[PDB]
């Protein structure tokens, strides 16, 4: 169980300030390298910055030089990145992840991301409604509709229903909002008899709806 | 009366060597006030086998009193920082151990060892790793260097 | 500022067989290139280092070959958990670059899409919009035509498609269409349809409502 794990992420003010942290378990960061890399939504890997925390180099994209602050307290087993003048194309999911040439750990373990969202927009929650078929197995489901931040979950019957279950990656819609819908097959002939709910958690918003997806 | 001029060594990977505690190098790419921290080398010129493009040198760190010196580990040429007093050095005449082939193959710089031939000052491909010995010039390492004078 | 110009960006092949992604760089790197596997919403993890050396644990179908300039990654044949995407890096030269990546999509036996159409809520007509929804369910291949039909007239800009990744068993992609109206736009027509192309279907499919 050699780990990074980061913390610090979320929605931020354009021309704000955040740090994220990367916590290491199961080796110690004084003769690692630890890099910061990150990734734009849609996008590819973006390499951001690194630092030597024993020796304390430190190394920045010319992007983020200026601006961002990499440090580490070897004490704390921590590396750390002071993001400040942030802009939406700082929008990102930020990983921090080891580097050691002598024992090949060439980013052989990275952190599990934090996402990091620039925008002047407030939070909202969902809105959920139903899709209930019109009329040998049917579909109903659940649009999760006009929601700010990412991301939102969804489970039906509380988890108990895993088979056949679709949920569609966020679009953004003009009005800047996010909209997804999730899907269930189902038995045409178990309409009538069971219920459908599904579940949404805007952990954002702090927003929990359950909704009867019903003919 | 040696002719010595001071500098700094880049290898073609745009690495910078530090110093890594008291008698080691390393090799790191540096930005901005880090770059301060770079060795300052003393390359002594000094008498030798001048073959066609190859330039007979020695390679000191400006008064920390230490040479680079090619010795054997497990009978494997091994490079290794090495104190000398410092009223005696530098000199022409000097000891192989001390002494490197400043070869030119192509626009760039090889450091062969004198006392050990077909083995160069090498870097690795990952940073902040030792300067060392290589025994290839064909291999996976990297024995191409360039130099930026300093006064 | 290097960069790492990697292809193709998109590859497809069935299970078994080898594949080949290829990595060019933009000038010499040396031997400093690594593989990294990325699985969807997770961390990349490493594959291949300093070119060709294979990481502590990884499957030895997996290969990495280079000179210089071009580098290559090779999977001698695939496996189950080989549904990624795979992004090289340099890491010889400052910054360390990326190229866009390559996704390795798993090709199985064409799939028809099965067809499901959903009118409007009551509550989301309280609120003063509608959205229509067709849903096309696990098939093969990805690519598919949807086209929205209200009162027989084709429609423009009114619509977003939204894609599943291929499903955990079965290898199958599944699609939302999202038509989006107003109350008064909704109410002023009574047909709304869906019409679907794909190769696993001899014609278009048409899924269709009237408001009552």
């Amino acid at each position: 169980e050699v780990q990074l794990v980061e913390s610090g992420g979320g929605l931020v003010q354009p021309g704000g300030s955040l740090r994220l942290s990367c916590a290491a378990s199961g080796f110690t960061i004084k003769d690692m390298a630890i890099h910061w890399v990150r990734q734009a939504p849609g996008k590819g890997l973006e390499w951001v910055a690194r630092i030597w925390p024993r020796e304390g180099f430190t190394y920045y994209a010319d992007s983020v030089k200026g601006r961002f602050t990499i440090s580490a307290d070897t004490s704390k087993n921590t590396a750390y990145l002071q993001m400040n003048s942030l802009r939406a194309e700082d929008t990102a999911v930020y990983y921090c992840a080891r580097f050691n040439g002598y024992w090949n750990y060439i980013m052989d373990y990275w952190g599990q991301g934090t996402l990091v969202t620039v925008s002047s927009a407030s939070t909202k929650g969902p809105s959920v409604f139903p899709l209930a078929p019109s009329s040998g197995t049917a579909a109903l489901g659940c649009l999760v509709k006009d929601y700010f931040p990412e991301p939102v979950t969804v489970s039906w019957n509380s988890g108990a229903l895993t088979s056949g279950v679709h949920t569609f990656p966020a679009v953004l819609q003009s009005s800047g909002l996010y909209s997804l819908s999730s899907v269930v097959t189902v038995p045409s002939s178990s309409l009538g008899t069971q219920t459908y709910i599904c579940n949404v958690n805007h952990k954002p918003s702090n927003t929990k709806v359950d909704k009867k997806a019903e003919p | 009366p040696v002719r010595s001029l001071n500098c700094t060594l880049r290898d073609s990977q745009q690495k910078s060597l530090v110093m890594s505690g008291p008698y080691e190098l390393k090799a790191l790419h540096l930005q901005g006030q880090d770059m301060e921290q770079q060795v300052v080398f003393s390359m002594s010129f000094v008498q030798g086998e001048e073959s066609n493009d190859k330039i007979p040198v020695a390679l000191g760190l400006k008064e920390k009193n230490l040479y680079l010196s090619c010795v054997l580990k497990d009978d494997k040429p091994t490079l290794q920082l090495e104190s000398v007093d410092p009223k005696n050095y530098p000199k022409k005449k000097m000891e192989k151990r001390f002494v490197f082939n400043k070869i030119e193959i192509n626009n760039k710089l090889e450091f062969e060892s004198a006392q050990f031939p077909n083995w160069y000052i090498s870097t690795s491909q990952a940073e902040n790793m030792p300067v060392f010995l290589g025994g290839t010039k064909g291999g996976q390492d990297i024995t191409d260097f360039t130099m930026q004078f300093v006064s | 500022d290097i960069q790492m110009t990697q292809s193709p960006s998109s590859l497809s092949a069935s299970v078994g067989d080898r594949v080949t992604i290829t990595c060019r760089a933009s000038q010499d790197v040396s031997w400093g290139v690594a593989w990294y596997q990325q699985k969807p919403g997770k961390a990349p993890k490493l594959l291949i280092y300093s070119t060709a050396s294979l990481y502590s644990g990884v499957p030895s179908r997996f290969s990495g070959s280079g000179s210089g300039t071009d580098f290559t990654l090779t999977i001698s044949s695939l496996q189950p958990e080989d549904f990624a995407t795979y992004y090289c890096q340099q890491y010889s030269n400052f910054p360390i670059t990326f190229g866009q990546g390559t996704k390795v999509e798993i090709k199985r036996t064409v799939a028809a899409p099965s067809v499901f159409i959903f009118p409007p809520s009551d509550e989301q007509l309280k609120s003063g919009t509608a959205s229509v929804v067709c849903l096309l369910n696990n098939f093969y291949p990805r690519e598919a035509k949807v086209q929205w039909k209200v009162d027989n007239a084709l429609q423009s800009g009114n619509s977003q498609e939204s894609v599943t990744e291929q499903d955990s068993k079965d290898s199958t992609y599944s699609l939302s269409s999202t038509l989006t109206l107003s109350k008064a736009d909704y109410e002023k027509h009574k047909v709304y349809a869906c019409e679907v192309t794909h190769q696993g279907l001899s014609s278009p499919v048409t899924k269709s409502f009237n408001r009552g």
